[PDB]
RNA sequence: ACGGACCAAGGAGUCUAGCAAAUGUGCAAGUGUAUAUGAUUCUUUAAACAUUUUAUACGCAUAAUUAAUGU
RNA sequence: UUUUAAUUUAUUCAUUGGAAUUUUUCAUGUCGAGUCGUGUUCUUUGAGAUUGGAGCACUAAUACGUGUGAUACAUUUCACA
RNA sequence: UGAUGUUAGGAGGGCAAAUCCGCCGAAUUUAAGCAUAUAAUUAAGCGGAAGAAAAGAAAAUAACUAUGAUUCCUUUAGUAACGGCGAGUGAACAAGGACCAGCUCAAACGGUUAAUCCUUCGUUUGGUGCAAACCUUUCGACGGAAUUGUCGUU
């Protein structure tokens, strides 16, 4: 090497020819992508592909501020709205055995999800012109004036979609209510130094607790 | 040896692309540059010719 | 670090119990067969060694018991969990 | 474009530009970075100084998401309101803005420049750090802690 | 039931009873060939546990396999390379030795039928045994049980030739998940080949 | 001192990755619509067009310094 | 010529079996062994007082157990499976 | 319980390899010499499958306001780390997308009655073809396997 250059560092020492990839056919691909789940539609003759996903938030102090869909309502939130498990995923709607609920904020959102969800599908049934009621928390049948005046509606797929986050970022208040007597640094740095001993005092509370 | 990885297209900045469709469509209302493209419109009333 | 099950968070980024607001949520036939077995094959080997390391009674008896059995499953724990049990059998059968 | 390269202007000359005595020969000095403190050490020297040797305490397994930390000063902090929204707090003055930094991608606010003279504002974010948090007391505002 | 009980028994091992009976299980599979069949399993419960059923296509055999480490094959012990590279008498196979009691049978002996696993039921100085559980996949007994026809299908041919039995998982590295088998699926060459590739935009 | 008996055709600084300097272009405290999806796109089109009906995908930049708790 | 979506039409009578929740009760079971693990030798990995595999020697516990939480130990707390 | 049987009915063997699964295993070359290292968990050698194969329903992550079987694309990132700390080498979690699916044994419970399965021989309903053939059908008899454990529940 000879300049002012930064130090070369190219990993390529290997045979590499012989696995390279040039990607000649991305449009091609996702024209059929869009073809093969176009021609589902039609086969499943009204009803929608999807399927309903819960709403959660992201694992870190870097995401914690977001939600996204998640795989499946757990069991408590099902049976917040009358269903079973089995029944549930005769309809598009996913479940998640494995899934926990520590606060009660995402057992309420999920379960008006679900309740809002099941008030807006009208059932078909299984045999033609036979109607019945539900089971496992199914809702009743409908009749065939209701079914060919529902037929021409056109569906709602933004019940599929997650939620948009709306909060604002700034707001007003009022000069008299401004607090004075408040140091943040200095919390912030004694809540650090504090930490050690109040860890040891919460175990030896745990001691106790268990004999 | 010629190869398959040799760079075929490129990629394009779309404000660029933008405007130059939109500095394309200006020159296509000035007569002067319509006529010395190669275009034999000596009898026309108006360049920018709409119709109905 | 550590939290409390009680007691709700603090909104504070740092320190003890620290963070976000949220509102927080909260065998018969065994011995039968054991006694059957037990009746059938007995102790082993390295068993009936710890046993008598433990009738002789003393402390650096025990100790030796403790490094014996340590040795011979290859974990301190082991080791451990199996000299307990056999100090239960020991003080059972003068009963 | 091959139309344009530098060799085509010395198609008819002998040497190809590299020269009659020395030659244009493969690796006359080594490969790569090979002669690095033996035969290469006034480049590396002059260009790269602190290159060879260890200094430092390992980390076996980061997870970088610890400790990801994004800052903003207190210039840049009414700026991030609309100008005629900013036009109508200078005017009344018994109203100030509350502004959560969190909701725009800032986690800690740092204490460069200067704030408006009597112009209070209400700031909450996850971290300050002392020469801010005294900058928005002296204007009449106050800091909130969220996490 | 019974089974609770020899599950409790086998676990001893060198109890006079146990001890006897190993002893004279061991003297007696030694003067049997390499390769024998069995008309029964010698360890029902055991064989319960793997997929063994008392069904007309299942089948039993024997093998007997050598123990310790094979040398590398070079003549006279004579390796042409670097020094790394010259050594003998510590090359360690890859293979289990339950594995190639596996392979003993189900390659050529029996090329008729399927492996499904096997147990052990003894060791010495030389050998190590092992009884073999096997599926006949054309008898109709098994053909038309729902729960068991997955084994007729030509996908599993050779199942212990490919890796694809209990100890070939083993040895493959599919026992143990997370952070410590990061790089072993959907098997170590692919894995290798995908982090090797080169992918290349038309545009870039 | 070495190559050259003669004539015709062929015959040698290129391609890809990664960095920098120079220069032209667009926008500017920001900039670049990734993989995908959409469309009354579908010989050409493997191109072109679009972006999810007080708006947190990711890169580089907007802040440094220390082995480091950190500041 | 294929194969598939709607749409069009049921009815009156017969028998035996099953299945989901909702009420009151009792019962607190089972859960993969020469296997896991440890020592030692050789390979392999970015894995470092050892990442996976293998040979030899020793050889567990019973869910209040066992395993993981990237530095070797002893005494413990917590989370996850 | 071994053996015997030109007894009745059946299976394995060879070819082919671009993609796929398992084993075995170099040196050239680079380090401006060379022995660890690199070339490379590669070439040559030996076995086994399919229109895909392999992988796969947590003895997994994280440390948060928590996620949630496998695979692949964009990033993480030439980063954490390895290395005659030289030449060189080099992953994982979170985030955005494609697709989207869950289940069976073993063990527990059922003894006024193994409920279970297979070979052979019959016979009985509706459809489609010119024909050749092919769907659908619940009844029985003799024989055998199985309590050293088939089937049902969960
Ligand atoms: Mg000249
Ligand atoms: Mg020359
Ligand atoms: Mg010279
Ligand atoms: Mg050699
Ligand atoms: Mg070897
Ligand atoms: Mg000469
Ligand atoms: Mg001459
Ligand atoms: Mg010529
Ligand atoms: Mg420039
Ligand atoms: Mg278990
Ligand atoms: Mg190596
Ligand atoms: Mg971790
Ligand atoms: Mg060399
Ligand atoms: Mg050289
Ligand atoms: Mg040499
Ligand atoms: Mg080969
Ligand atoms: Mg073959
Ligand atoms: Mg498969
Ligand atoms: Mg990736
Ligand atoms: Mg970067
Ligand atoms: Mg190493
Ligand atoms: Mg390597
Ligand atoms: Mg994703
Ligand atoms: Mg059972």
């Amino acid at each position: 090497v000879a300049h002012n250059n930064v130090l070369p560092n190219v990993h390529l020492h290997k045979w590499w020819q012989r696995h390279v990839r040039v990607n000649f056919s991305k449009n091609i691909k996702k024209k059929k992508r869009r073809l093969l789940r176009e021609k589902r539609r039609k086969a499943n003759g009204g009803t929608p592909i999807e399927k309903l996903h819960p709403i959660v938030h992201c694992p870190t102090q870097r995401y914690n501020f977001r939600t996204r869909l998640g795989k499946g309502f757990t069991f408590e939130e099902l049976k917040g709205a009358g269903l079973t498990p089995r029944a549930a995923q005769t309809i598009g709607i996913c479940y998640d055995k494995r899934r926990k609920n520590r606060s009660e904020e995402s057992l309420t959102k999920n379960v008006e999800r679900l309740l809002k969800y099941k008030n807006s599908l009208v059932m078909i049934p299984l045999k033609k012109n036979k109607a019945k009621k539900g089971i496992g928390g199914i809702p009743a049948d409908a009749d065939k004036n209701t079914i060919k005046e529902f037929r021409n509606k056109k569906p709602l797929l933004s019940i599929f979609k997650k939620e948009k986050n709306t909060k604002p970022f700034y707001e007003t208040i009022e000069v008299s209510k401004i607090d004075k007597e408040f140091l943040a640094y200095k919390t912030l740095r004694r809540a650090k130094l504090a930490e050690r001993r109040k860890n040891r005092r919460q175990q030896k509370k745990d001691i106790k607790f268990k004999s | 040896p010629t190869k398959i990885w040799r760079r075929w297209g490129r990629k394009v900045n779309l404000k660029e692309k933008r405007y130059a469709v939109c500095s394309s469509i200006a020159a296509s209302g000035v007569t002067s540059l319509v006529l010395a493209r190669g275009h034999r419109i000596s009898h026309l009333k108006e360049v920018p010719l709409v119709v109905s | 670090g550590r939290k409390s099950t009680i007691k709700p968070a603090t909104g504070i980024a740092v320190g003890f119990n620290s963070g976000h607001v949220v509102t927080k949520r909260n065998s018969k036939r065994k011995e039968l067969i054991k006694d059957v077995v037990r009746e059938i094959t007995g102790f082993s080997p390295y068993e009936k060694r710890i046993i008598e390391l433990i009738k002789i009674g003393t402390s650096a008896s025990t100790k030796r018991s403790l490094k014996y059995a340590k040795k011979k499953l290859g974990t301190h724990k082991r080791g451990k969990a199996k000299r307990e049990e056999i100090q239960k059998v020991v003080i059972l059968q003068r009963r | 474009a091959t139309r344009f390269k530098k060799n085509r202007k010395k198609r008819g000359h002998v040497s190809a530009g590299h020269g009659r005595v020395g030659k244009h020969r493969k690796h006359p000095g080594g490969r790569g970075k090979a002669g690095g403190l033996h035969h290469m050490r006034i480049n590396f020297d002059k260009y790269h100084p602190g290159y060879f040797g260890k200094v430092g305490m390992r980390h076996l397994n980061l997870l970088k998401n610890r400790t990801y930390c994004p800052t903003i000063n207190v210039d840049k902090l009414w700026g991030l309101l609309p100008e005629e929204k900013k036009k109508e707090f200078s005017e009344n003055k018994d109203i100030a803005p509350v502004i959560d930094v969190t909701r725009k991608g800032y986690f800690k606010v740092l204490g460069n420049g200067k704030l408006k003279h009597n112009q209070p504002i209400v700031v909450k974010a996850r971290y300050f750090s002392s020469v801010a948090e005294k900058k928005i007391k002296a204007v009449g505002g106050q800091c909130i802690l969220v996490a | 039931g019974a089974y609770k009980y020899i599950q409790e028994i086998w676990k001893k091992k060198q109890s006079d009873a146990m001890h006897f009976l190993l002893r004279v299980r061991t003297w007696e599979y030694r003067q049997l060939p390499v390769v024998h069949r069995v008309s029964k399993p010698s360890r029902p419960d055991k064989a319960r546990r793997l997929g063994y059923k008392a069904i007309q296509g299942f089948v039993i055999y024997r093998v007997r396999v050598r123990r310790g480490d094979r040398k590398k094959r070079v003549k006279k012990g004579i390796v042409h390379g670097k020094p790394k590279h010259q050594g003998v008498h510590k090359q360690k196979s890859t293979r289990n030795l339950k594995s190639v009691a596996e392979g003993k049978v189900g390659k050529s002996i029996c090329g008729n039928l399927r492996v499904l696993n096997s147990y052990w039921v003894g060791q010495d100085a030389v050998y190590k045994y092992y009884e073999v559980i096997l599926v006949d996949p054309n008898h109709n007994a098994v053909r038309n049980n729902p729960k068991i026809n997955w084994i007729c299908n030509p996908v599993h041919k050779h199942r212990e030739l490919r890796g694809l039995t209990s100890a070939g998982k083993k040895y493959r590295g599919l026992r143990v998940k997370g952070h410590l088998s990061a790089k072993s699926r959907p098997s170590i060459r692919a894995n290798w080949k995908r982090r090797q590739l080169i992918k290349l935009r038309k545009c870039r």
